[PDB]
């Protein structure tokens, strides 16, 4: 008769462990010790920018916030995309030629 | 007609000398399959 290929299995989306912890460089023990003079050596972003490079900087900042907007609307009109779908893609769907 | 009603799977034919011999019962080729007195294997231009 004729091939008829066999349905494909469902999937399960909660497959595999899922951690969600804090990570320090140094144990809490370390921050209870003052600071001297030693540990200043490595600047602070904030005083790290010029006077040469504000409007660089400003200008930079305003872009990425408008990055951050496009990204954040690409993401959701991808995910509707996504939900809208059915499982068996019939644009990417191997079957049998006739 | 590579799209045959058996599927893409089966290409050639999977038939031999042993299916539909009367002479010999077993499923699988066999001595008994030449020992049939209504079998002969010819060879044709040398290549076939």
């Amino acid at each position: 008769k004729l091939f008829v290929p066999e349905p494909r299995p469902v999937p399960k989306n909660d497959v595999g462990f899922k951690y969600s912890v804090k990570h320090r460089p140094f144990p809490e023990e370390v921050d209870k010790i003052p600071f001297v003079k030693a540990d200043l050596s490595i600047p602070d972003l904030h005083e790290i920018v010029t006077e040469e490079l504000e409007e660089r900087h400003e200008k930079l900042r305003s872009g990425m916030a408008q990055q951050i907007a496009y990204e954040i609307h690409l993401e959701q009109q991808s995910e509707e995309e996504l939900q809208k779908r059915s499982f068996p893609d019939p644009v990417t769907d191997c079957k049998p030629p006739p | 007609h590579y799209p045959l009603s058996g599927g893409p799977a089966i290409l050639h034919s999977l038939v031999s000398e042993n299916h539909d011999n009367a002479h010999v019962e077993g499923s699988e080729l066999s001595f008994e399959v030449f020992r049939s007195p209504n079998l002969q294997l010819f060879v044709f231009n040398d290549s076939t």
